[PDB]
């Protein structure tokens, strides 16, 4: 067909919809070492001092 | 109006990078694979090695 | 007087060209696409690394 069946635009955000995609399937809490699947985080107790 | 230019997506330039290359003594090899997709032709006057 | 031989236009032997070669620490890797056109055969005997 030599016709590409990618059409791409600079104003779509595929990166970002992985991401949300995948919390909605999901458990971002677990760790996938395949995908490198290890949600960015940070410490509760460093974010709010209590 | 009609039946001269596509509506369809396509690119007017296309670029092809060497498959296999063959730097020698006094000379250079460059072999391409010079692909013309379906419903398209090509003017040979129109190429140019860069 | 037929039957054996070609009357066309056609090369004896064949020189190919790496298409992608890995200099090592103790070992060399050479990859190369032997092409066997159409209306040929190729008797392995007859092939060897220069």
């Amino acid at each position: 067909s030599q016709l590409n069946a990618v059409v791409d635009l600079q104003d779509r955000n595929t990166e970002l919809s992985y991401q949300l995609l995948l919390d909605s399937i999901g458990d971002r809490t677990r760790y996938f070492s395949m995908w490198n699947q290890a949600v960015d985080s940070y410490d509760p107790d460093v974010r709010i001092i209590e | 109006t009609h039946d001269v230019t596509t509506d369809r997506s396509q690119r007017l330039t296309l670029r092809f990078i060497p498959v296999d290359r063959e730097d020698t003594a006094y000379s250079y090899k460059a072999r391409f694979t010079l692909a013309v997709g379906d419903n398209r032709v090509l003017d040979m006057a129109s190429t140019y090695f860069d």
